[PDB]
């Protein structure tokens, strides 16, 4: 039993590369395309639900995840790696913030923490880096809406709009053409749905697309009335029905 | 190249064998046991004439009845000397008597075993064997005057006479011819000095060599330079007439 | 963390190599203040610059750092430096002397050099600070755990070109404003981009603060960079 | 060891198997109300004290274990088997069921196929006994793989032994008796010694039968051992 | 001996060979399984092969009762299968103790998926060479099938198959649901769902089965149980007088 | 509360002559007002021509005697069968007792 | 095939061999010869000691473990110290806790288990020493042979170390004679001394050359060196 | 009950500390110096529990000297007294607290001001024109409230202390065997080794 | 728990990590020590890769350990900070328990002990540092100079040099330093130190720095000009046919 590999599996090569981080990025390249677009009154994150056989139930897989009531995340690369980072992120939002300050963390700080977890997997002994890139969308009272990308190295940066995975090169181009600092949320969704058509090969409907927004407060998703001081989560997943309605007028 | 405590196909421990090679590169140390005491002598081997010769401590006291000369990577001997002093003093604390020379040697040799990459012991707190051999000389009531050679293998051997270090092969042959069970202390002194003169790659004087002994009656003493120089006058004059 | 036959530290040398590909950062120390300037690595139009910080970090109120290397490795070291500064203040009821904070961070790096089997941090820092022992101070630290003080210095990409130019135009009696000008000119000549625009820069000063007798830290806003770029004739 | 080869197999386990096939041959036979165990003891030299280098081992009071391969590895496994039986008894009061005992060794042996810092066991163990609901026989390979058996064999003469066991199974569907299985075991060990006969050998048998031992593990000595040695000698002349 | 072939680090193409090799291991026993959902039950079928005459066949099983309500079938070598089974049993008992209700099928799938993910990331643990199919009638979700693999992947299914001839069985099943236009077997009794499952096993594999060639597990509301040979015989008799 | 000490009563006497010594004790063992035994020796030959008695709480006494006998045995193992002199025994017994100072 | 498989003890070769253990076994074939033999009333150890020089001591090869048990060594001598030390404690524990002398067979089993762990743990090495264990317990006299692989066997007589085969051959033939030497210690030693001589190209075993140990019915384990062995040469 | 007095005048700090060491029914020493120099311009005086007293002082002393040599620089009195406070505040909640009260008298060269800090074993720190620990404060605080002036010379400070000592030798139950007086100013620390029979 | 052995023996009986640490010392800037009749003088050099440095704040190569002992080094600067700290802690610790400051020998034995320890521990590399340690024993006038190296060997020197081109300067000192008649003055002792450094350094500008230790904690660093005074007096005077 017990761990023998007490040394770093990611080391500097003579040219100064960190090989394992590069290969992690290569893994992210093969990943299904995902994108995020920042509007003036919201943020949209979106990806494709690549199904392996029609027997699989696409809805049971969470590609887009709620991290806090105002923060969501999506990814490209290795799904199982994503799933465990979502768990650790949710937990750290509590252990490092809500249990201390009685309020959820601001987007940039939660992002900072995920980044920390991913950096550690770059330097700790006996581990390989995470093979995902994350897009994290959120809102907090003092920064407003924000969107960040997190890479295997633990590096993060804020974007107005971006895309990661397979068709990222082309999609970054598509968004650059379409993004202005005056977009309403509904516009960003429409632009998101346009960008995502270029990616997919087969069916392109509400059952093959996962999309969520960070928008206004949803009081009917709170679960209780009587405390006027919060009107619910800003994170909302769009339904299969709601994506289809925007596809007919696409 | 693979591991620390690995066996060769010939059934020897690689690292233990290579530590022995390190000792062969060391300065010469010679010991002679008699019935009037045990003499220990060393070659200083200063790397430069600016080195203050008597800051070279290759002969150390362990207890009043036990002394020590070293050869090889002499820095490794510091924690062996320290462990030997504690073992001797502790024994006197627990038992109100002197430790036996053999018991002291066995304890130093026990310490020598404690190498290994976190190896299955209890617990190995050392990454490599010592690169130093020790000659441990002393006296105790039961077994009288005694000389021991302690290798970093954890093995120790008793000897009537022994040489360790770079000139040991030639020195040991000369020790085979010259040693007999009736040597006086003064004869032994001359003999150590003589053999040291043969194998020193300088001309032996009181600054590049050091003598010491242990007697029952006076304990372990290091000879100062003036007393040594008189024996070096006495050797050359003894070896003129013959 | 092992030696080569030559007596160099493999992983360190390779980490320094890694740093030499990162956006350039310059430190210029004046008589009445310090300038920090950093170039962002080949960016994009969509990259948000408003809420963006990647090369310039506040350590306490009297000390800032410029980062060349892995952004995430640096966040780790910044956080513990921020904690160390606070430990000092709590213990002594006095702000930490710049040198002490710098030594501590360099000792951390040195550790990864000597034991533990972990890879060194791929980071170099320029530290800009003030204390009442030495006044304004500029320090540098790299992955070897080595630290030195400077009148002017650069780290990351093209340090040879940058250093040559700083030695040409720097003089002991400079003012902060000439130092700001010198820093921007140096980055203009050393960029791999067509020209130097505001969205590719981070900029900070540590001033004696117009009128007060107290030290002020200014991390320049995007508009403030854009403006300071006009006056100097780079528009 | 924590290393799959490209064919999905574990090459370190595969090499442990070779060490087993290189060992002395041992067998288990299930009977109507019990189990019998037998092993082949190579007489290296006349100097070996006869009847004095016992290979079969008891676990608790109702379980026998025999093995082929690296004898020290087998001993390590039985020691663990004993701590596992004790810890089951301490907590649940009842002596450990054989299928339960099988999984305990199973899991433990399997753990030594998970980490590159550990090597797999170089033994196949045949073990079994009588519990609250009948006799059970098991064989456990270096991978941690195990199943229930009617008859089992491992070691240098495993092939010839297996064929003999197969012949018994087919010709006694009604079940064998403890008394008969003992003789049959002696026969089978003589009939596996053909493939290891560059040396003389001593026979060792043990058994656990509800009617013959009250469900406790016991060695076969004296008259009964000689009767089996006689019977095995008889059907080869 | 390139290290990216021996431990779970990335290869230049961003791959994990040890994980790929663990997938290869899952087929070692040359066994196929399939799972289908009925109206108010879930059925698992797996081939049973007992080559050696010396084996006691009642002990040769690849189906496990994890808890009162959850069953699991494993595709892969038995030692790794049993390890996964022991851990899941512990996890399900722990969950119930800490949280006051029975661990749902998908949550245990997720938990086991996560454990596998760790072997994917940590160097000192090899992945387990197994695919695990978890089944139950969940108190919130109804009939449920959740399947995990050595990559740490898991998803829910309308139906599924695993093994050497997985592709044939899957397409066969897809074709049934394409036509029937529903996501389950519209049958009131679990006996008929088993019968369906065996029938499609036969068509896809081009093989007839006797009673000792199969293994059946059925999940109902508040039970997972495995069928006896005689129960299976009765099922085989019923498909004979029809197909 | 549990009291970890008892009193087994019992008296011992040592006298040194020119070239001999005696160590004597009664053989009675008691608890409160009862007799546990009329013959329970408490003076022991420890090897190396040393005799020893530890009188008071007989359980503690027995442990100490055991530990000293065992000490003599290990002395022989560690020090090439040397005879343990009476002064060396004494000192060793100080350490046994003092290790339990609290 | 013999390449990368002798790195550590935690690796099997494709043949099924553990090479580091095979190499540990080899340190024995290089050790000075030692002989064990027993009758029904006594067990005897004879060990030819080996010097480094004509100026050195023949390094001791017989270690006492209890009043009723002891052993002789061939190979790495410090390893014989670790193992005999462990045996001393095991014999001691048996006495203190159970008032019971430790059976030679249990001692054998304990040494086996201890040696086994080192054939399976990473970073450790197998012991590099063979041991001959004699004792007298509640079932009579016993001789055991310990190999660092962890294999222990009980025998009437045996020998280990350099050119041990001669003594082992001689003992296989002398069997029926020596096993009958009951109540006659000196004749059992004699049989052992002549047993060891079948293994000497060397030289004629001298007074400082020879080491003898005996244990038996009313005889605690005792070692003879020099003066006390002179009558056996 | 050990007299520990401190008085901060205009250009210096003066510490007065009792010389007696008493255990049980015996005065063991009549010349004890209850003072450690922490740095050239910082002096600490201490009273309290028999062993804790010197062990704490010397531990503080070692630490400050270490800091000096590491930075080739003297910590300010304010910095020293914060270090001491934190140490005591840690100690109070540990398994066995140091039972020691201190006065810290230093001359801050950067400010050119004398400073007096009073800190008790709990880690309660305060800066004062004059201070005392134990019973002696029950006499001196009111005395100094009356006779003290913020701008006194060092010579006036010494006359003020003479009054304090005299009052303690009149009203305190125990014989404390006079005081050792030390002055901390711009120049450093010196001893007025002639106070007791002046 | 990383304890993988890095310092191990080679077939010819060498510990290559210790050996390569010595190379890093030879890679380091030169340092020199010479002891007189009533003094010991330490001297170092400064490199020329870049010259826009601030010297007010940049760490000098001579460190005070206690008020009466100083340490100078060649090799990895970052490694030397660790030895310097540990040496400073020991010095204070010795003061606390022995009520006396360290002898120079004792402080040397401690530092050498630390370097030795790092030659035989799992998962650590030896110090790429070799030191000169100089000062005076408390209440003593006899001057003291000691050298340590990556292996943990230490010894005392009438005079000694370490670092790059030390081969050359040890050449000079061996010819010039007379055991009979140490340099009797502080002045003539600083003279021999500057001369020996001139063989390697080039222009004694912003490169040569000098520190003097006298009995009873009397340690003064020299100034650029007070250095230039020796530079001028030797270059012109000792240039004659």
């Amino acid at each position: 039993m017990t761990d023998r590999y007490s040394f770093s599996l990611t080391t500097f090569s003579p040219s100064g590369k960190l090989g394992q981080i590069d290969y992690a990025l290569t893994a992210v390249k093969q990943g299904v395309t995902s994108l995020g677009i920042k509007a003036t009154n919201g943020v949209v994150i979106a990806t494709e639900k690549k199904s392996s056989s029609p027997l699989a139930m696409s809805e049971t897989l969470s590609k887009v995840s709620l991290l806090t009531p105002d923060i969501g995340a999506v990814y490209s690369g290795m799904g199982p790696d994503y799933r465990v980072l979502v768990d650790k992120s949710r937990k750290v939002a509590h252990t490092s913030y809500k249990r201390i300050y009685g309020e959820y963390p601001p987007t940039k700080l939660l992002v900072s923490e995920v980044a920390k977890i991913m950096q550690e997997a770059t330097q700790s002994g006996g581990v390989r880096p995470f093979g995902v890139s994350l897009l994290i969308a959120g809102h907090d009272e003092f920064n407003g809406f924000s969107l960040y990308q997190v890479d295997p190295s633990g590096s993060y940066f804020p974007w107005k709009a971006t895309a990661i995975g397979k068709g990222s090169v082309a999609a970054k181009t598509f968004l650059e053409k379409r993004w202005n600092d005056e977009l309403e949320l509904e516009d960003a969704i429409h632009i998101a749905l346009l960008t995502l058509k270029e990616s997919v090969e087969g069916e392109f409907n509400g059952d093959t697309i996962e999309l969520a927004i960070i928008g206004d407060e949803n009081p009917d998703l709170l679960g209780y009335t009587g405390i006027p001081t919060d009107k619910g989560p800003r994170f909302r997943k769009l339904t299969s029905q709601e994506i289809n309605d925007r596809l007919e007028a696409l | 190249d693979r591991g620390v405590s690995t066996f060769s196909p010939e059934g020897r421990l690689f690292q233990v064998e290579y530590s022995l090679e390190a000792i062969k590169l060391g300065s010469t140390a010679i010991g002679i046991a008699t019935k009037e005491g045990v003499v220990l002598g060393v070659e200083k081997r200063a790397t430069s004439p600016l080195l203050e010769s008597d800051s070279i401590e290759k002969i150390v006291e362990i207890d009043r009845h036990i002394g020590c000369a070293m050869s090889g990577l002499t820095a490794d001997a510091r924690s062996m000397i320290e462990h030997a002093r504690t073992a001797a003093v502790t024994h006197n604390l627990y038992y109100d008597e002197d430790i036996n020379v053999e018991s002291l040697t066995q304890s130093v040799c026990d310490l020598a075993l404690r190498f290994g990459e976190g190896a299955s012991g209890e617990e190995r707190l050392m990454s490599r064997p010592f690169g130093v051999a020790l000659l441990i000389a002393g006296h105790d009531a039961d077994d009288g005057y005694q000389l021991f050679h302690a290798e970093p293998s954890g093995t120790f051997y008793r000897y009537n006479a022994k040489a360790i270090g770079s000139g040991s092969e030639g020195a040991q042959a000369e020790l085979l011819n010259e040693w007999h069970s009736s040597l006086t202390l003064k004869e032994a002194e001359l003999l150590v000095l003589k053999i040291l003169k043969q194998v020193m790659e300088e001309k032996l004087d009181e600054n590049n060599a050091q003598l010491s002994c242990i007697t029952k009656q006076d304990g372990f003493k290091i000879y100062d330079n003036e007393k040594t120089a008189e024996l070096i006058k006495e050797l050359k004059e003894k070896e003129a007439a013959e | 963390t092992i030696f080569s036959p030559e007596g160099r530290l493999y992983q360190v040398e390779y980490a320094l190599e890694s740093i030499s590909h990162a956006g350039t950062a310059i430190g210029i120390m004046a008589s009445d203040g310090i300038v920090l300037a950093a170039e962002r690595k080949v960016t994009s139009t969509l990259l948000e610059q408003d809420t963006s910080t990647e090369k310039l970090y506040k350590l306490n109120d009297k000390i800032a750092v410029a980062v060349a290397g892995l952004t995430a490795d640096a966040e780790i070291l910044i956080n513990t430096a921020r904690i160390h500064a606070q430990n000092y203040l709590k213990t002594y009821n006095e702000d930490i002397p710049v040198e002490i904070l710098v030594r501590r961070l360099s000792d951390i790096k040195q550790g990864y050099t000597q034991h533990g089997g972990l890879r060194p941090f791929g980071v170099s820092f320029i530290y800009a600070g003030y204390d009442d022992r030495y006044g304004y101070q500029l320090y540098t630290s790299n992955p070897s755990g080595n630290y030195t003080g400077w009148k002017a210095i650069s780290v990351g990409a093209n340090t040879s070109a940058a250093q040559t130019l700083l030695q040409m135009d720097y003089k002991d009696d400079m003012k902060v404003d000439d130092a700001i000008e010198l820093a921007l000119k140096t980055l203009s000549k050393t960029t791999d981009s067509s020209a130097l625009t505001y969205d590719r820069l981070e900029f900070a000063t540590i001033r004696k603060g117009a009128n007060d007798g107290e030290v002020y830290q200014k991390i320049f806003k995007p508009q403030e960079i854009k403006d300071i770029l006009v006056k100097t004739g780079i528009t | 060891n924590s290393v799959f080869s490209p064919d999905g197999r574990n090459f370190q386990v595969e090499y442990a198997v070779k060490a087993v096939e290189n060992g002395t041959t041992s067998i288990g036979i299930k009977c109507n109300d019990g189990v019998v165990f037998a092993v082949e003891k190579l007489i290296t030299s006349k100097l070996l004290v006869p009847q004095k280098n016992v290979k079969i081992q008891v676990v608790d009071r109702h379980i026998g274990c025999v093995y082929s391969g690296l004898i020290p590895d087998g001993r390590h496994l039985v020691n663990r088997g004993r701590e596992e039986a004790a810890s089951f008894k301490k907590l649940y009061k009842t002596p450990i069921p054989i299928p339960a005992f099988a999984d305990r060794l199973g899991q433990y042996v399997q753990a030594h196929t998970l980490y590159n810092s550990v090597r797999p066991f170089g033994v196949s163990t045949i073990f079994g006994g009588v519990d609250k609901n009948g006799a059970h026989l098991y064989m456990l390979e270096p991978s941690g793989s195990y199943w229930g058996y009617k008859g089992a064999a491992t070691g240098k003469g495993r092939q010839s032994a297996k064929a003999e066991l197969e012949k018994l199974v087919d010709h006694h569907p009604e079940g064998l008796s403890a008394r008969e299985a003992v003789k049959q075991a002696a026969k089978i060990i003589y009939l596996a010694h053909e493939d290891n006969k560059e040396k003389d050998f001593e026979l060792e048998i043990s058994w656990c039968s509800l009617s013959e031992t009250n469900g406790l593990h016991k060695f076969v000595k004296g008259d009964l051992l000689q009767e089996a040695i006689d019977f095995a000698q008889k059907e080869i002349n | 001996a390139g290290y990216d072939r021996h431990i779970t680090i990335f290869s230049p193409e961003g791959r994990l060979y040890q994980v790929e090799y663990a997938f290869k291991a899952t087929n070692q026993t040359n066994i196929n399984s399939l799972a289908v959902r009925g109206k108010d039950c879930t059925v698992v079928i797996s081939q049973k092969k007992v080559p050696d005459k010396l084996l006691d066949p009642t002990t040769v099983s690849y189906i496990f009762c994890i808890s009162r309500t959850i069953g699991m079938v494993v595709n892969g070598p038995i030692p790794d299968a049993r390890n996964a089974a022991l851990r899941a049993k512990a996890e399900a008992a722990e969950f119930r103790y800490k949280y006051g209700y029975d661990m749902p099928c998908d949550v245990l799938a997720k938990r086991m998926a996560n454990l596998s993910q760790i072997y994917t990331q940590r160097a000192y643990m090899r992945p387990l060479g197994v695919i695990l199919t978890f089944v139950s009638v969940d108190e919130e979700l109804g009939p449920s099938i959740y399947k995990t693999d050595p990559a740490g992947y898991y998803v829910g299914y309308k139906a599924t198959a695993t093994g050497p001839k997985q592709q044939e069985i899957t397409t066969n099943l897809e074709n049934h649901f394409k036509k029937s236009k529903i996501d389950h077997i519209n049958e009131e009794s679990w006996e008929k769902v088993v019968e369906f499952a065996i029938t499609h096993m036969i068509d896809a594999l081009g093989t007839e089965f006797s009673k000792n060639d199969l293994e059946v597990g059925v999940a109902t509301k508040d039970k997972f149980f495995t069928l006896s040979a005689e129960n299976i015989e009765e099922r085989l008799v019923a498909i004979a007088e029809q197909d | 509360q549990f009291n970890p000490y008892g009193d087994n009563g019992g008296t011992i006497l040592g006298i040194a002559g020119e070239d001999f010594a005696v160590l004597a004790g009664d053989t009675r063992n008691i608890t409160d007002y009862s007799i546990n035994s009329r013959y329970e020796p408490k003076v022991f030959d420890c090897g190396d021509n040393i005799v020893m008695s530890a009188n008071g709480f007989a359980a503690d006494g027995d442990a100490l005697v055991k530990r000293f006998k065992n000490s003599v045995k290990w002395y022989h193992f560690d020090h090439n069968d040397k005879k343990l002199s009476i002064n060396s025994a004494a000192r060793n017994i100080q350490h046994l007792l003092y290790g339990k100072r609290f | 095939f013999r390449n990368n498989y002798d790195g550590d003890t935690v690796t099997f070769s494709p043949t099924g061999r553990l090479f580091q253990v095979e190499y540990a076994l080899e340190a024995i074939k290089q050790g000075s010869v030692t002989v064990g033999l027993r009758s029904n009333t006594h067990a005897v150890l004879v060990a030819l000691k080996r010097n480094a020089d004509e100026l050195s001591s023949y390094q001791k090869k017989i270690i006492k473990c209890d009043e009723h048990m002891g052993l002789s060594l061939a190979g790495l001598a410090p390893d014989a110290r670790v193992l005999s030390n462990y045996l001393r404690q095991q014999c001691n524990y048996s006495s203190l806790v159970f008032n019971r002398k430790l059976a030679v067979e249990r001692a054998g089993h304990l040494l086996c288990d201890k040696a086994q762990k080192n054939t399976q743990s990473y970073g450790g090495r197998p012991y590099g020493v063979g041991l001959l264990i004699i004792g007298y317990d509640k079932s009579g006299a016993h001789l055991l042979e310990f190999q660092p692989s962890g294999n222990v066997t009980e025998l009437y007589g045996t020998a280990i170390g350099a050119r041990s085969q001669g003594a082992k051959t001689y003992l296989e033939r002398t069997l029926d004679t020596f096993i009958k030497i009951d109540g006659n210690p000196d004749e059992l030693i004699k049989a052992g001394v002549e047993a060891i001589s079948q293994s000497l190209r060397d030289e004629s075993l001298t007074v400082d050359n020879l080491s003898i140990a005996i244990v038996g019915k009313d005889t605690p384990f005792t070692i003879y060196d020099g003066e006390a062995v002179a009558k056996y040469i | 009950m050990d007299i520990i007095l401190g008085i901060r005048v205009q250009d210096s700090v003066i510490l007065a500390s009792s010389k007696a060491v008493t255990r049980g029914i015996s005065v063991l020493k009549d010349s004890d110096d209850k003072t450690r120099q922490l740095s050239p311009h910082t002096l600490m005086s201490f009273a309290g529990e028999a062993g804790d007293t010197v062990q704490f002082a010397e531990y503080i002393q070692a630490n400050i000297q270490l800091y000096s040599i590491r930075e080739d620089y003297e910590l300010s009195p304010q910095a020293v007294s914060s270090f001491v406070r934190q140490e005591l505040a840690k100690s109070i909640r540990s398994r066995r607290p140091y039972q020691v009260n201190v006065l810290i008298g230093g001359y801050d060269k950067k400010k050119n001001k004398p400073e007096l800090y009073q800190i008790d074993y709990l880690g309660t720190k305060v800066e004062l024109p004059y201070g005392a620990h134990g019973y002696s404060g029950f006499y001196t605080f009111s005395l100094l409230d009356h006779h003290y002036r913020p701008d006194m010379t060092t010579e006036e400070g010494l006359d003020l202390l003479k009054l304090c000592v005299q009052e303690l030798e009149k009203r305190m139950p125990m014989d404390f065997k006079g005081v050792i007086v030390k002055i901390v100013d711009k120049d450093g620390i010196r001893q007025v080794d002639d106070f007791q029979a002046q | 728990g990383y304890d993988r052995a890095l310092s191990i023996f080679s077939p010819d009986g060498h510990i290559f990590q210790v050996e390569y640490a010595l190379e890093a010392v030879k890679r380091g800037t030169c340092a020199v020590g010479v002891k007189g009749k009533n003094c010991v003088v330490l001297g170092c050099e400064r490199r020329s890769t870049l010259k826009l440095q601030d010297t007010r704040i940049t760490p000098s190569k001579v460190s005070k350990i206690d008020s009466h002992v100083v340490l100078s080094f060649s090799g990895l600067n970052a490694d030397s900070r660790i030895l310097i700290e540990k040496a400073r802690v020991e010095a204070q610790s010795h003061r606390l328990t022995l009520e006396d400051p360290v002898t120079v020998e004792y402080l040397t034995r401690y530092v050498a002990g630390v370097q030795q320890r790092y030659t035989q521990s799992g998962g650590v590399r030896p110090f790429g540092v070799s030191t000169l340690i100089a000062g005076f024993d408390p209440r003593d006038d006899e001057p003291k100079l000691y050298q340590t190296e990556p292996s943990g060997i230490y010894s005392s020197w009438s005079a000694q040099t370490i670092g790059r081109n030390s081969k050359t300067v040890r050449e000079f000192l061996e010819k010039n330093y007379d055991r009979k008649e140490p340099p009797a003055t502080v002045e003539e002792c600083v003279k021999l130190t500057v001369r020996s450094l001139l063989e390697v350094v080039q222009t004694g500008a912003k490169n040569i720095e000098i520190t003097v230790v006298k009995p009873d904690s009397d340690i003064v660093a020299l100034s650029s000009e007070e250095i230039n005074q020796y530079v001028t007096q030797i270059e012109q005077e000792k240039q004659e046919q």
